[PDB]
């Protein structure tokens, strides 16, 4: 994208630089926190910060900063390209858009799929993920990662 | 500004957190990680209080007191059952990993964790599993390290790194295995690392100097005294037990050294426990020594002095306002000679003149943390007076606080204030002969001789006012720096200028005076601080005498046939050859001193004076603040044959025996009245502390904790019939517990901080009106002078450029915190810490000779031929040599002098 | 004694201008130095601290906080299996047993000769695919206690 004009000083005519970097860090789960990621990016120990002030007003290096996940940021290109209403109407749930949902564990077909954000958890387990496999019986489940 | 705590309605400052406000109101909330000087971080989670709203929310939410803004419509409840249970469980979690060693902990009855564990009402262990353990480090010869007792409150790291800028202490590990110490064994480099012994709530960092001869806090006997190792009046509270100074603790003073000391003052006290200190007045009958009584000594001294053609006295700049005066009265005003060199005094009375007659406000030690720009012109502030260096370090962080207050960030949220700053500091321009310890924070350091530093200062003062004298020949590369300093000072709303006497130059002092006058003429409320050499240096300058050179001239001439040297060693203020040649040809040499100096070996009489620990008087610090120190213990107790009376007591009784023929041991208040009657400049020392007969509801103030132990057995080996407690007719304190020491007592001289439930240093919260504020009922000090209406003129004398002379080496003063003080260096603890003697050399001038990095070198300054190793100094200007000032063998008077011949060691 | 090579010092200096503060390159400097030598020796702390401009205490705090900045001598091919909830379910225990039965060590130790360190890791973010493990930079999923020997024989 840099060689092709999509990144760099004068991005496609309009004046907007946006140099983009990658920061592959060492392995600590707490650096995933919104305001501990900022500390880790600063080169310090990944300790969270108290809010207020929010990262939006004072964030990365005392400058403003908005920390966003990967899927949230992947959601935006389609919103802009197809329209706001189309994204508003994907399905009739109060959480507009699509979501990456999946079932993990000893199911017949583990993975993740993109679903209309109003799907029942049973519709993922047995229709998509296949269900418990060959002799196993369902006992419980966590919606989302470990920590729910 | 109107909060509701448990139904009650109080009025608070709405600009500070709820922990600060509730502690200022007198309520009791446990807290480990908050410190009224290091802001608030919500780490420990131990100051939880329930917070409601609507005044009718019956189900609040737990929130940390130290992190909530304490605004107007605030409804909290410290005593809520859920809040109580959480606070208790929070200490239980800390107790899960604690080591079963209170009995062997260095701080029992002084530990904050014990206080909070008994406060949260937790006295039952449900934990069953193993505890985590840690290996210790060797942090130096000062403070110990027991990481088993760490509760991870982060106070040490926050103080040491974010406050004092340490750079060699941090936190390591994570996940309940966290660790706080050095990256590797070694001594802690920071000058202000001693404060870790009281900043840390647990017994992780505890000083070794007290750990060797240990005694629990209750057993100690305190008294309000002043640190004597520096020109600042840092208020300490030394503790005594079994007749020897055990430790020196900090004594809050919201105007001088609120919470922190040096290491030179906290650990350099070991010179009072020396076993060679004079303990009885002895006489040298030819070759033999005979111990005298008190009355015998006074009668003999008076009989010999009354037959003298003239008696002169040599007071020191480390005595007290009375001791010097008392002496002045004994010898006549005329015969009193200040025991400092002529040049040591000229630039002391000039600094005093700049402070008094120069219409510029000289800030206190805590008001230094409120100035925008700082210009440390000619002083190694970190090594001479180091608390001023910490204050400057606090002043340079002011821009982060401004950036945070412009974004509506509270002044107690220190993490956000630091994050918003991001290494943005107020301008600070240090200036010295070589590198300093304030270079990491300085915007620019000038490394040059003490003449080029004065030229720089004069150039700044001319660029600011255009009427000050021009330097006439600075070269354009330095002009571009002088220009930055000017642009940064004239733009600052509150600039500070910190010169001093240690630089060894009059031109530096008058250049700083010129800079400060130009700024004041420009409009800014400029302050000016001058660092002197020794405590009570300012008092000697205010009182004044001839000099040491004039005293020696009278001595080696047959004009003066007697001399009384008071608390002076005379070898670090003049040449040790001339001093001995003068004292040799004197038919009487009295030495009133409390140490065993070299001049008392040819002394016809050695009165055993008392140290700061067991003496009463007042010493005036660098801003002219006359503070009074009090006697800690009675030297006679435990040793009946020990006449170690105070210096002013010896001299007053000698003057009485001189005229009267009868001894008169006066009282401290009579001496203070005599001073304020004869020397109008010191009329402010009468108000420095209430005299005797000052009582608090009939009771007099106490020197010992209420539960002081071992009262009928600590003197039983000497005699089983316990003696009467010593009588203190000098001051308002009693050498016993039958006295008063309460937080709400109406006095400002606190021997120690203890409040029921708060055994540790955190008991200082109960003694101040608002925590972190001034001591309730004021702070114990009286400035002698207030800023004048009209200032001095511009000093129209610019020194010529320093051009090195061939075959002569100008001596550049290098001051060390450990070993550069006459008395601290004598402590057997500083022998490990002080550096080895050396002579710094510029590489261009070390290679000019054959000497390389470690080769010994011999040089002659006077009769003496010293031989020191050689260290290469890249920052030192060419035609100079460095020498450790004050360190034994090198008198601080060797600052600006030039040694005439330097060559290899000639082995 | 330790002294920073030219390649790794140049890489650190090139990383130092991707950020507004030089400090921010601390994790990447430690990872560079570890890539070159397999772990971060005690002198690398002070070397990196001198290159960046921050004290050795901060660099040592960063290095001992994060779990993938090794501060102790580690062999080659630092095996890191995953033992988290999704894998615990799929049976990473059999995978750990067959690993520490073949390497003849316990989690946290080198083997004998400086190859095949054994460590547990938080999660490899590849949960739907069996019990996972990383050897050095290769992620191996769908692990079976039968295929641990043949998979270890590929790393010499
Ligand atoms: C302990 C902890 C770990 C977290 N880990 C992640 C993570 O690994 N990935 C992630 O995208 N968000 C993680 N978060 C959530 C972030 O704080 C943040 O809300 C998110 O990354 C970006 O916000 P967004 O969801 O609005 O896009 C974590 C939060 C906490 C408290
Ligand atoms: S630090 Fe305090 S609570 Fe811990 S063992 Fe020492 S005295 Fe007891
Ligand atoms: S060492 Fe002391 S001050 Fe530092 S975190 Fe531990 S308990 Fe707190
Ligand atoms: S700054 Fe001076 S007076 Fe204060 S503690 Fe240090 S040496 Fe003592
Ligand atoms: S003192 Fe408030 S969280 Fe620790
Ligand atoms: S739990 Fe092992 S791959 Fe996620
Ligand atoms: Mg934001
Ligand atoms: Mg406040
Ligand atoms: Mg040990
Ligand atoms: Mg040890
Ligand atoms: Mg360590
Ligand atoms: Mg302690
Ligand atoms: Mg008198
Ligand atoms: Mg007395």
């Amino acid at each position: 994208a840099t060689e092709a004009g999509l990144l760099g000083k004068n991005i496609m005519g309009t004046g907007f630089d946006f140099e983009l970097f990658v920061h592959t860090g060492a392995g600590r789960y707490i650096c995933g926190e919104e305001t501990a990621l900022i500390n880790s990016l600063e080169g310090r120990r990944a300790n969270p910060r108290s809010k207020p002030p929010f990262p939006a007003t004072s964030g990365a290096w005392g400058k403003p900063t908005c920390v966003n996940n990967v899927e949230t940021l992947c959601n935006v290109p389609a919103i802009l390209a197809n329209g706001v209403e189309w994204y508003q109407n994907i399905s009739k749930s109060k959480d507009a858009g699509t979501k990456l949902m999946g079932f993990s564990g000893r199911v017949k077909n583990p993975g993740l799929w993109e679903l209309p954000f109003g799907t029942t958890a049973r519709e993922i387990l047995e229709d998509y993920a296949g269900g418990m496999r060959d002799g196993l019986k369902f006992k419980a489940w966590q919606p989302g990662g470990a920590g729910t | 500004a109107t909060i509701h705590v448990d139904g009650k309605e109080y009025e608070v400052n709405g600009a500070d957190n709820l922990l600060e406000a509730c502690l200022s109101l007198g309520l009791d909330i446990p807290y480990f990680c908050w410190h009224p000087a290091l802001g608030s971080v919500g780490a420990c989670r131990q100051c939880a209080v329930k917070q409601y709203q609507n005044a009718e929310d019956t189900r609040g939410r737990l929130v940390m007191s130290c992190m909530t803004p304490a605004s107007d419509g605030t409804f909290i409840s410290i005593d809520d059952e859920e809040a109580k249970q959480f606070r208790e469980s929070v200490v239980e979690w800390l107790m899960t990993n604690h080591p079963h060693d209170c009995p062997v902990c260095e701080e029992g009855g002084n530990c904050h964790l014990q206080d909070m564990t008994v406060m949260t009402g937790h006295s039952f262990r449900r934990y069953r599993f193993t505890k985590r353990t840690h290996r210790n480090q060797d942090l130096g010869p000062f403070i110990s390290h027991e990481m088993n007792r760490c509760i991870a409150c982060y106070r040490c790291v926050r103080y040491y790194k974010d406050y004092a800028d340490g750079t060699d202490l941090g936190v390591y590990g994570a996940h309940d295995n966290v660790y706080f110490g050095r990256p590797e064994d070694g001594t802690l480099e920071s000058e202000f690392s001693g404060n870790l012994v009281e900043i840390c709530p647990t017994g992780v960092f505890t000083d070794k100097t007290h750990s060797e001869r240990y005694n629990r806090k209750w057993d100690m006997q305190f008294a309000p005294s002043i640190c004597q190792q520096c020109s600042i009046g840092c208020n300490i509270s030394p503790g005594e037990r079994y007749g020897e100074l055990r430790r020196i603790e900090n004594r809050y003073n919201g105007t001088v050294n609120h919470y922190f000391l040096c290491d030179r003052g906290r650990f350099g006290y070991g010179y009072v426990n020396l076993k060679d200190r004079p303990r009885q007045p002895v006489q040298r009958r030819g070759d033999d020594f005979i111990t005298l009584n008190a009355e015998q000594a006074m009668q003999g001294a008076a009989d010999i002095l009354r037959q003298s053609k003239k008696v002169i006295g040599i007071g020191s700049p480390r005595a007290s306002v009375e001791s010097n005066f008392a002496l002045r009265e004994l010898v006549g005003e005329e015969n009193f000679y200040t025991g400092i060199a002529h040049g040591e005094q000229e630039r002391l009375q000039l600094a005093l003149k700049v402070l008094r007659e120069g219409g510029i406000y000289t800030p206190a030690l805590r008001e230094i943390e409120s100035y925008d720009a700082v210009l440390v012109l000619g002083e190694d502030v970190t090594q001479t007076g180091a608390r001023v260096a910490l204050a400057v370090r606090q002043a340079v962080k002011g821009k982060a606080r401004e950036m945070a207050a412009a974004q509506k960030v509270a002044d107690w949220q220190i993490a956000a204030i630091l994050n918003i700053g991001q290494r943005a500091k107020h301008p600070l321009f240090v200036t010295n002969v070589d590198d300093t310890r304030l270079d990491d924070i300085a915007a620019w350091t000038y490394r040059a001789p003490v003449e080029d530093q004065a030229r720089l200062g004069f150039a700044i003062a001319h660029a600011l006012d255009n009427s000050a004298p021009a330097v006439d020949g600075i070269e354009p590369e330095l002009q571009s720096k002088i220009d930055v300093i000017v642009q940064a000072l004239a733009g600052a709303k509150k600039p500070l200028i910190i010169s001093g006497t240690n630089a060894g130059s009059l031109e530096v002092i008058q250049a700083a005076a010129n800079v400060a006058k130009a700024l004041k003429g420009r409009g800014a409320d400029v302050g000016i601080t001058m660092i002197a050499r020794s405590v009570n240096s300012m008092g000697l300058g205010i009182m004044g005498g001839g000099s040491l050179e004039e005293a020696l001239t009278e001595l080696e001439t047959g004009r003066a046939d007697a001399v009384v040297v008071l608390e002076n060693d005379l070898h670090r203020h003049a040449s040790a050859i001339r001093v001995n040649a003068a004292l040799a040809k004197a038919p009487l040499v009295m030495v009133v001193d409390h140490q065993r100096t070299a001049i008392m070996e040819n002394a016809h009489l050695v009165l055993s004076a008392a140290s700061f620990a067991e003496s009463d008087g007042t010493v005036i610090n660098n801003e002219g603040r006359a503070q009074r120190f009090f006697q800690v213990y009675d030297p006679a107790y435990y040793d009946s044959k020990t006449v170690m009376l105070e210096s002013w007591r010896w001299l007053h009784s000698l003057h009485s025996t001189l005229l009267s023929r009868e001894v008169d041991w006066t009282q401290l208040d009579h001496v203070i009245d005599a001073v304020v009657a004869k020397i109008p400049e010191l009329a402010g020392i009468k108000d420095a502390a209430p005299d005797a007969t000052f009582r608090i509801r009939g009771q007099k103030l106490a020197r010992e904790p209420h539960r002081y132990s071992g009262r009928t057995a600590m003197r039983a080996n000497i005699s089983v019939h316990e003696p009467r407690q010593p009588q203190d007719i000098d001051t308002m304190f009693t050498f016993s517990m039958e006295g008063n020491n309460q937080p709400t007592a109406h006095r400002s001289q606190v021997p120690f901080a203890w409040a029921p439930g708060w055994n540790s240093p955190q008991a200082w919260n109960k003694f101040q009106d608002e925590v972190g504020g001034k001591l309730r009922f004021g702070d114990p000090g009286v400035r002698l002078f207030e800023t004048s209406e009209n200032g001095l003129d511009y000093f129209t004398s610019v020194p010529a450029r320093f051009q090195p002379q061939d075959g002569k080496w100008r001596i550049a003063p290098y001051y060390h915190l450990f070993g550069s003080d006459e008395l601290s260096q004598r402590a057997p603890v500083f022998q490990s810490r002080m550096p080895q003697p050396y002579i710094k050399l510029n590489p261009a001038d070390a290679a000019k000779l054959g000497v390389n990095a470690g080769t010994r070198v011999s040089f002659s300054y006077d009769g003496n031929t010293v031989t020191l190793p050689v260290e290469i100094a890249e920052g030192l200007t060419a035609g100079q040599v460095g020498l450790p000032m004050g360190m034994s063998g090198i008198a601080p008077v060797l600052a600006g002098a030039h040694l005439e011949d330097l060559k290899e060691a000639q082995q | 004694a330790f002294e920073l090579s030219a390649a790794e010092r140049e890489a650190i200096e090139h990383e130092m201008h991707h950020y507004e503060d030089p400090r921010a390159a601390s994790i990447e400097a430690l990872k560079i130095v570890q890539k070159q030598r397999g772990w971060v020796p005690d002198g690398a702390i002070h070397a990196i601290a001198d290159v960046l401009g921050i004290p050795a205490s901060d660099v040592e705090g960063v290095a001992t906080f994060y779990s993938q900045i090794f501060r102790q001598p580690v062999g080659r091919h630092v095996i890191r299996y995953c033992d988290s909830v999704v894998c615990h379910i799929n049976g990473y225990q059999g995978i750990q047993a067959a690993l520490e039965k073949k390497l003849n060590i316990k989690p946290g130790q080198t083997t004998f000769d400086g190859r095949f360190t054994l460590l547990p890791t938080c999660c490899l973010g590849n949960c739907d695919k069996g019990p996972n493990m990383m050897i050095d930079e290769d992620t191996h999923a769908h692990l079976t206690p039968e295929a641990i020997p043949e998979l270890l024989e590929r790393y010499k």
